[PDB]
């Protein structure tokens, strides 16, 4: 259905700065609030947002509210200063998804049809992206509850813009990791690669810690894709992976032969370019 | 009502002029080349909605 | 009085508004205002932005809505967090930034309130990385140019420091506002949070790049490349002979063997090396 | 005038279904409501006036508005139809009064209650002795029928005046379906 | 049952852990094939199939012994592999 | 640090853009072009245009202000576009035009002809016509 | 090719000035600039 979403650093620092607004309460406040923008071609895009006033209380953790006369005349004004811009969803500051994000998704979806949420990062660090959205699905399924319904990750990036990255790459100013060329992929993705790797090899033993102690659910839907991996692991050593293998990095050295064979003599005409700007000039200057 | 109806030039003596000119084709999506009915020819955005 | 040293410290995110607002509806010259905190006489640190919706259909800066900045001002009152009010701007679009006649004015119903309210300029289209284009003004007394004596009464080597737009200096620049040196405040906790966010892959440079083409495209550069390798027999031929500089001008209308060809050795260089790294780490990490 | 904002939380139980009071219920409570809210807002034009219920499904019907129009038109086939949970009354009753825009108003609540309810008085008690931890007086109307001499509240609202609150009343259900102004005509009276 | 080194049974191994006879077993196999609980190829003159893909089914607490210690040298592979990315790549950005 | 210098430059192609026309350089990265408002002038130029992409006569990009070269441009003309190809074609079969054997063999031969079997007029060499000229009595 | 860089960079020499535009014509810029700018 929804492919993917478009998250701008506009929305991303316009998160933060409000977690810096009611920072000083000190104790305990999650950050939600209500997320504006489009989707157009099944892709979800996020522009605009603010954040709603919210208490909570630990004893009877099911009670939400949110200011919805709040939530109309500031989207009013928004929809005036912007009649393109619109609702999209809402999102909260999500640590850890907590409990009362199952229904402030039922709460305002008489507003947006794909009322999607938002789970951002307050302290960032992670060796990737730390910027989450799920969607609601519901099931009148299997065996959990009669009446289920659990949140569904779908696959989540930072949208650019022309108009923002002045903003980005000005307020920079600090490293950059551009000459795209045959380090920029090493480094990217071929150091950070093999450790994306690593917390997905980690993940699945996080999974592996229930053997006979974890939860009491035990399995069901788990295992059909863990028979899956190790059923489509590659295959092995033994026919033309080796040959052919052969074959075509014993073909894509040779251009790179080819390649070597040029450039030094390219510099060789340039040094001789040099020689000339040298034994000429020595006598003619002094 | 008469100061109304003076109150009515009082704003609308503010429009602009929006010289006549004419598409001679367009490059990208928001590189427009024109020219005018005045003189030489032009590189010309437009509105993001028009 | 001043001392010339005035020293805006702003934000990080109303920059980000006043490119998006002056971004999606520039060319006519939108406007907003400023919520921030006023410090002492010398500095003021403006930490919000909010925007105004236009009036109608004009390029102008024509009247403020003070119901909306009303309900507006109270609205984050009894949602956020208290602000104060202190400056506003508007967008010579695509000019740079000066103050015209038209923004002098609603300046000047705005220096009523406060001494000290900010006339600020963005113009998003000359501004790409380094250059943004802000430059907050405000006015000086047309009395004292009437005076004959100079202003603001220099004492720190702080405010001669940047030279003036003259698109700026053709207006009332040295008559009828002043300059202030401004800079920005960021932190780590922002820093990070953009920088390995903004171009992260995925899992691309563990991938093979069309196996069948990545081959197929390394000869479709060397084939155009043998006969640039001839331009390269060629060129080189025509030396010993009219001075370089005539080899410089000459050059103008016809393609190079030289720089085109060291191209195509870096393209065919990393686009393979990179194919070939990545189809051998999956051969261990993949049983 | 007077800082509060009242804050009607509606039975909207599937033990609040019959016509027993004159009109209906419905009508009987609900201009109950109009009259109290003319009143509170008559007395103070800053009041506000939401509902909110303390059914399985606590919902805001209408948001915490000094309109009443919006009060009007969902209490129009509203449907009070549900199942009863006193238990989260009390915090969806206070949440929404920390939630507003001023906690310098008295925290000042009436609630309607017609159905039989099955919390522990213990954890009234609890969220009593929350209340008193939290300093707010909430004045309980009862409307219907109920378990007469109605269990667990002499108990809330004891522990709810208590500690120097002892301000604070318990309107009980008379089991006769009168006209129910004269059933309120005290609390309009005096508090 | 069959590990991924080999799973290439045949018709006379199906004649007797079935024992149904040798020319009705590839009947039995197109009609495996054409529900598609399992995906291989059918030869018919060395008598042997190429079973690839089998119906994925349950599994109790001793299943995810095996596949918990085929994941555990598994993963310094990973390691052992990028030690030398993070050895030899290591000036070309440090 | 460079590279930061390096993409700083460009912000002058902005959009303010007027046109020009190349004519001739004096040295290296220094020339003389012909404005669409009629006059000529010494400017400067972009360093990152190629400049062997410059000269059929070429098509080029002024600041309106400070007046130097800024872009090279595809080319472009406001006349007939190009003859739009679908509702454009006059429909006149060559069936329609009766008792010109000789002449529209002729021009088959100077037109076309050249334009598809060019290497018999390279191969034997025997000078194609440039333009062709055709006249008469009207009707 | 790696030694015919090495072997390449000992001519790089008499690289005197990297002069920007200049001192007097700069003040004339500012000077005609200060004659439109008052303009
Ligand atoms: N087979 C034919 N040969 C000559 N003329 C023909 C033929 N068929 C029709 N005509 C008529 O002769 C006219 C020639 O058309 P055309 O417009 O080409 O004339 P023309 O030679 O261009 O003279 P003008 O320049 O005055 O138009 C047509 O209008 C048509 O009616
Ligand atoms: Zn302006």
């Amino acid at each position: 259905a929804v492919q993917k979403v478009v998250v701008h650093p506009l929305v991303l620092l316009s998160v933060v700065d409000h977690f810096n607004r009611i920072g000083k309460v000190g104790n305990q406040k999650r950050v939600v609030g209500v997320l504006l923008g489009s989707w157009q071609k099944k892709v979800l895009d996020v522009s605009n947002s603010f954040a709603v006033p919210f208490d909570e209380d630990d004893k009877d953790d099911s009670v939400w509210f949110l200011d919805h006369d709040y939530l109309e005349n500031m989207y009013g004004m928004f929809k005036k200063v912007n009649a393109r811009e619109r609702i999209v969803g809402w999102y909260h500051t999500g640590p850890k998804l907590h409990k009362n994000d199952i229904a402030i998704n039922e709460l305002m979806k008489r507003y947006c049809p794909n009322s999607v949420l938002v789970i951002i990062d307050v302290k960032p660090k992670d060796l990737g992206l730390p910027t989450e959205a799920y969607i609601s699905v519901e099931e009148v399924h299997d065996d959990g509850t009669p009446t289920s319904k659990t949140f569904e990750h779908v696959t989540s990036e930072i949208g650019a813009e022309e108009a923002e990255e002045v903003g980005v790459e000005h307020l920079l100013r600090d490293i950059k990791d551009t000459t795209v060329g045959t380090l920029s992929q090493r480094i990217t993705n071929q150091v950070h690669g093999l450790k994306g790797l690593n917390s997905k090899l980690l993940d699945i033993r996080s999974y592996l810690e229930k053997v006979a102690t974890g939860k009491l659910p035990i399995n069901h839907q788990i295992i059909y894709q863990l028979q899956d991996v190790f059923n489509l692991l590659p295959d092995v050593s033994l026919q033309e992976f080796v040959k052919a293998f052969y074959l075509k990095t014993n073909d894509q050295m040779v251009v790179v032969y080819l390649a070597s064979l040029i450039r030094s003599v390219v510099a060789l005409h340039n040094l001789i370019n040099n020689k000339i700007a040298n034994r000429d000039a020595e006598k003619k200057e002094g | 009502k008469q100061y109304e109806k003076s109150e009515n030039d009082l704003k609308a003596l503010q429009s602009v002029g929006q010289i006549v000119g004419e598409v001679l084709k367009q490059l990208t999506e928001e590189k427009f080349i024109v020219k005018a009915t005045n003189g030489p020819r032009y590189v010309v955005g437009c509105r993001r909605q028009l | 009085a001043v001392d010339t040293a005035e020293q805006v410290y702003i934000s990080s995110l109303a920059l980000l508004k006043m490119l998006k607002h002056g971004r999606a509806g520039v060319p006519m010259e939108v406007m907003g205002l400023m919520l921030g905190e006023f410090v002492d006489d010398y500095t003021v640190r403006v930490i919000d932005v909010f925007a105004m919706p236009q009036s109608g259909t004009g390029v102008s800066v024509e009247a403020v809505d003070p119901v909306f900045q009303a309900k507006m001002l109270d609205m984050l009152k009894q949602t956020g967090r208290p602000e104060m009010v202190v400056g506003w701007y508007h967008s010579h679009p695509g000019f740079g930034c000066w103050l015209s006649g038209v923004d002098i004015n609603t300046q000047q119903s705005f220096e009523a309130l406060s001494e000290r309210a900010v006339a600020v300029v963005v113009d998003p289209i000359q501004s790409v990385k380094g250059k943004v284009v802000i430059d907050a003004f405000r006015l000086i007394n047309a009395n004292m140019m009437v005076l004959g004596h100079e202003p603001r009464q220099t004492t720190s080597n702080l405010g001669h420091l940047n030279k003036p737009s003259i698109q700026a200096l053709i207006h009332g620049l040295n008559r009828h506002y002043y300059s202030i040196t401004i800079n920005y405040r960021k932190n780590e906790l922002e820093q990070k949070m953009l920088l390995n966010l903004h171009k992260k892959s995925w899992m691309e440079g563990l991938t093979l790049q069309d196996y069948s083409e990545h081959c197929k495209h390394n000869e479709s550069v060397v084939k155009e490349m043998l006969e640039l390798a001839k331009n390269y027999n060629k060129a080189v031929e025509e030396e010993d002979k009219m001075t370089p500089e005539q080899l410089a001008i000459k050059n103008v209308g016809k393609q190079d063997p030289k720089r085109h060809l060291e191209e195509h050795v870096d393209v065919l260089m990393t686009s393979n090396i990179v194919q070939c790294l990545a189809a051998m780490l999956d051969t261990v990490v993949f049983k | 005038m007077v800082l509060e904002s009242t804050m009607v939380c509606v039975d909207n139980s599937e033990y609040m279904r019959n016509g027993d009071f004159l009109p209906t219920r419905l009508q009987a409570q609900q201009d109950a409501v109009n009259i109290v809210c003319h009143s509170k807002t008559r007395s103070n034009p800053e009041n506000n006036v939401g509902l909110i219920t303390l059914a399985n499904d606590c919902e805001v019907l209408t948001t915490l508005t000094p309109d009443t129009g919006r009060i009007l038109s969902k209490l129009h086939t509203v449907q009070p139809k549900g199942k009863i949970t006193f238990c989260t009354g009390i915090r969806v009753a206070h949440l929404a009064l920390k939630h507003r825009q001023g906690k310098n108003h008295k925290m000042r609540i009436i609630a309607f209650v017609g159905s039989p309810v099955e919390d522990n008085e213990k954890d009234l008690v609890k969220l009593a002795k929350r209340l008193k931890k939290e300093k707010v007086n909430v004045d309980i109307i009862n409307f219907g029928e109920e378990e007469v001499n109605t269990e667990k509240l002499t108990a809330f609202v004891n522990t709810l005046n208590g500690k120097d609150g002892t301000g604070s009343h318990l309107v009980t259900v008379p089991p006769g379906p009168s006209l129910a102004d004269a059933l309120i005509s005290s609390p309009i009276l005096a508090g | 049952t069959r590990p991924a080194n080999h799973r290439q049974l045949t018709f006379e191994e199906i004649a007797k852990s079935a024992k149904i006879t040798v020319n009705e077993v590839e009947l039995l196999v197109m009609k495996a094939l054409s529900v598609g609980l399992v995906k291989g190829s059918i030869d018919e003159v060395d008598k042997r199939v190429h079973m690839t893909w089998v119906q994925p089914r349950v599994l109790d607490l001793q299943q995810i012994k095996g596949m918990k210690d085929r994941l555990e040298f598994w993963c310094t592979d990973v390691k052992s592999m990028e030690m030398l990315v993070e050895h030899q790549a290591h000036d070309i950005l440090t | 640090e460079f590279l930061h210098a390096q993409e700083e430059v460009k912000r002058i192609q902005s959009i303010p853009l007027v046109i020009g026309q190349f004519l001739e350089a004096v040295d290296q990265n220094t020339a003389i072009v012909g404005s669409t408002t009629g006059s000529n002038y010494y400017v400067r130029i972009l360093s990152t245009i190629d400049r062997e992409l410059l000269k059929p006569n070429a098509s080029v990009a002024l600041h309106k202000h400070s007046n130097a070269l800024v872009d090279v441009l595809p080319p472009e003309a406001d006349s007939s576009i190009m003859m739009l190809t679908s509702d454009q074609k006059p429909d006149v079969m060559y069936a329609d035009i009766g008792g010109m054997d000789i002449q529209k063999q002729e021009v088959r031969e100077a037109v076309e002809l050249p334009l598809t079997h060019f290497e018999l007029y390279k191969q034997i060499g025997i000078d194609p016509p440039r333009g062709v000229l055709m006249y008469g009595p009207p009707g | 090719h790696n030694m015919s860089v090495k072997a390449m960079r000992f001519p790089p020499k008499s690289y005197n000035k990297d002069l920007e535009s200049a001192e007097e014509r700069r003040e004339r810029e500012q000077q005609d600039l200060e004659f439109a700018k008052e303009m």
